[PDB]
């Protein structure tokens, strides 16, 4: 009984169990993708009660004293920073940043970077919720699809999961990899959440990381190939 | 030529091309051969006082960097004939002294101190980022000399084949004007403390890992303004075995220490328009074995 | 229906402020996108001007309720942190507009 | 089977940890007050600067 067909009639979770059901070969797919991220997260394990003491939650500290120090003080300093402390208030500005500010931020991009390729998507937002990312923790959400199905009994929760903008949101990022300049973790993440192998060869160099990305590239292109079908 | 003195100036790993650095602010290049030689360039840009260079290994390439007083370090690639500036920083307070390139083993990382009492570390993927490591309160005063790991030395590499590659722990040493000496492993990302060396009780000025090819132990020639050059060694840091011993007591400021290129000997500046040249002799001592009159 | 209609009222609208604005007055043009719902274009601009950091706050919009979960406590982090006085008003009346504070 | 009033004390128990564990700061993914004990305690550090 493989493999099936039909027409869009209601929410597009339809197409997806849809898609999941039909094939084989994305099966196994994602049979061996379960299967190596399972390897990672009894890798994780108690990670959370770990990071209990990797904690840092002020944004920018240094940049933030020394600034305060130049309104604050008979002298200020001869150092450009910031005067906005927008994610991309520095690279829009090309202003600089303290050193321990962006390394301790290269520190939690380690923390989540690995989180996020074992997918430890609770961990996640634990984090981001610890170091006062929401910013960056909305911006894990432009990938996840949209649904709701409450056609049913009151005004109540189905989904409300979203934004519909999705499809058209990874071509962007797709643009974005095209357009480059990023930090190791952020070009790993997205050129990941496109699939695009030429920005995700720098970070996996393993067999299994190789193996893996494999897999995901494929898979991708194929669950993207039959939405668009 | 040269407006300026010669603090430093270094001929490439094929004995065809002379790099010569001035504080005379430019730095002039000659090509190599025959005997002959003719100034190929005279590169500019350096808004401070020039001090350093540093050459990069073969298997890379051709690659220079150098320090300036403006707190500048510029970074010179050669193409076609032509070096030129191809990466530069600053973001200094006080100027950047000590600029020394890592093994290849390690790769295309520089090390980059200045006095102000902390210390970067910069990587260039030959093509893309330079990496920073940056280390503050590195000094509580300043960093005066700084030293590598150089990559490969005997002491348990014996049972270790050639065909297979080791695990490259990078290492390094240096001493600052706090009259202080220290020596750093690095882990976690970053750089921890393996040793703190009080005993020049005044600043230290230039730092010689005896290049150990033939020695399990590990080996130092520290000199310093106080007029005492201690050869600190050690078997083992493990067992915490560093010792000193005096190498020769001049009554001058104690200056400068390289080793040879042929790993052999030790050059000595010293407060008299002299390069001594020390050998340790085949026995147990060290001989100074010549010298220059710079 | 509602939608469609807004669609074509602000037409003119977006082309006469459009010859008003600019890149330096990249956050009046987001505040007018967010006044019509006109992320596609919004987006298309950004992107025509390479404004990626934006552009990913443009899909946020109209994310999850807990988009705006994190948006409350954030933005009670700023307060706690005074940051407001170090940043302009412009960008946080675009916060608001995504956190659906009016006030 | 049998032990329904200890089911009772069971399930309030498990109600209680539910409290415990969605709001009162405590795991998946609360505002932990600690962290802002760091926050505060940091200040203190930059007072001292």
């Amino acid at each position: 009984n493989m493999f099936e067909i039909a027409a869009p009639n209601a929410s597009e979770k339809t197409i997806v169990d849809k898609l999941f059901q039909r094939d084989t070969l994305v099966r196994q797919s994602q049979l061996v993708v379960d299967w190596l991220e399972s390897i990672a997260k009894d890798e994780v394990g108690d990670f959370s009660d770990n990071i209990e003491y990797y904690a840092k939650s002020v944004y920018w500290e240094n940049t933030l004293h020394t600034l305060k120090q130049r309104s604050m003080l008979s002298l200020g300093s001869s150092r450009p920073l910031v005067s906005e402390l927008d994610p991309d208030a520095p690279i829009r500005q090309k202003l600089p940043l303290d050193d321990l500010d962006r390394e301790d931020d290269i520190r939690l991009l380690k923390y989540l970077f690995t989180l996020i390729r074992a997918g430890m998507t609770d961990e996640a937002q634990r984090l981001c919720k610890r170091c006062g990312q929401a910013w960056r923790a909305a911006t894990l959400e432009g990938w996840k699809l949209y649904h709701d199905a409450n056609i049913n009994g009151g005004t109540e929760l189905q989904a409300v999961e979203g934004n519909p903008y999705r499809c058209v949101w990874k071509t962007c990022c797709w643009r974005m990899a095209e357009d480059e300049q990023f930090n190791k973790y952020e070009r790993a993440i997205y050129a990941t959440l496109s699939g695009n192998l030429k920005q995700l060869l720098p970070v996996c160099e393993s067999w299994e990381d190789t193996v893996w990305a494999h897999f995901k590239v494929m898979v991708d292109s194929l669950v993207e190939q039959e939405i668009r079908a | 030529s040269h407006e300026d003195m010669i603090h430093d100036a270094q001929m490439d790993y094929y004995g065809i091309r002379l790099a010569t650095c001035s504080s005379d602010r430019s730095v002039k290049i000659f090509d190599v051969k025959n005997g002959g030689q003719i100034l190929i360039a005279d590169l500019r840009g350096h808004d401070g006082p020039v001090w350093q260079v540093a050459w990069a290994h073969p298997m890379y390439g051709n690659i220079l960097a150098s320090c300036s007083y403006d707190r500048k370090v510029i970074i010179w690639k050669e193409e076609n004939g032509t070096w030129e500036k191809t990466y530069e920083y600053t973001g200094h307070d006080s100027s950047v002294n000590s600029v020394c390139w890592a093994p290849h083993d390690f790769g295309l990382v520089l090390a980059c101190g200045s006095s102000d009492g902390a210390i970067s570390i910069l990587t260039f993927t030959g093509d893309g980022p330079w990496e920073v490591k940056k280390i503050s309160n590195a000094h509580t005063i300043g960093c005066n000399a700084v030293s590598w790991a150089p990559s490969v030395i005997p002491g348990s590499l014996v049972d270790q084949p050639s065909s297979q590659k080791p695990n490259y722990i990078k290492r390094f040493v240096s001493g600052g004007c706090d009259n202080l000496v220290k020596i750093w492993r690095e882990e976690d990302g970053q750089w921890k403390e393996d040793q703190k060396l009080e005993a020049h009780s005044d600043w230290v000025r230039d730092v010689a890992w005896a290049p150990s090819i033939g020695l399990p132990t590990s080996t130092i020639a520290s000199c310093s303004q106080d007029g005492r050059v201690y050869i600190w060694t050690s078997d083992d840091a493990a067992t915490n075995c560093w010792t000193p011993k005096l190498l020769h007591k001049f009554n001058d400021v104690v200056w400068h220490v390289s080793w040879s290129i042929t790993a052999n000997i030790l050059a000595v500046s010293g407060g008299d328009n002299k390069v001594t040249l020390w050998k340790e002799s085949v026995d147990g001592q060290w001989a100074c074995i010549s010298d220059v009159n710079k | 229906a509602f939608s469609h209609w807004l669609a074509q009222t602000a037409q003119e609208r977006i082309e006469e402020e459009v010859s008003l604005y600019g890149p330096e007055r990249h956050i009046e043009a987001v505040f007018s996108y967010l006044t019509g719902g006109r992320i596609s274009d919004a987006c298309r601009l950004a992107q025509k001007s390479g404004d990626h950091r934006l552009s990913l706050l443009l899909s946020q919009m109209v994310g999850s309720q807990e988009v705006r979960d994190l948006i409350t406590l954030q933005l009670v982090d700023w307060n706690k942190l005074q940051v407001d006085h170090y940043i302009q008003e412009e960008r946080l009346r675009v916060f608001c507009l995504l956190s659906g504070t009016p006030v | 089977m049998d032990g329904e009033g200890f089911g009772e004390l069971l399930q309030q128990a498990e109600q209680l940890a539910a409290e415990t564990e969605g709001v009162t700061e405590l795991p998946h993914v609360e505002r932990n007050l600690q962290e802002i004990q760091q926050a505060g305690e940091r200040l203190r550090s930059k007072t001292m600067t």
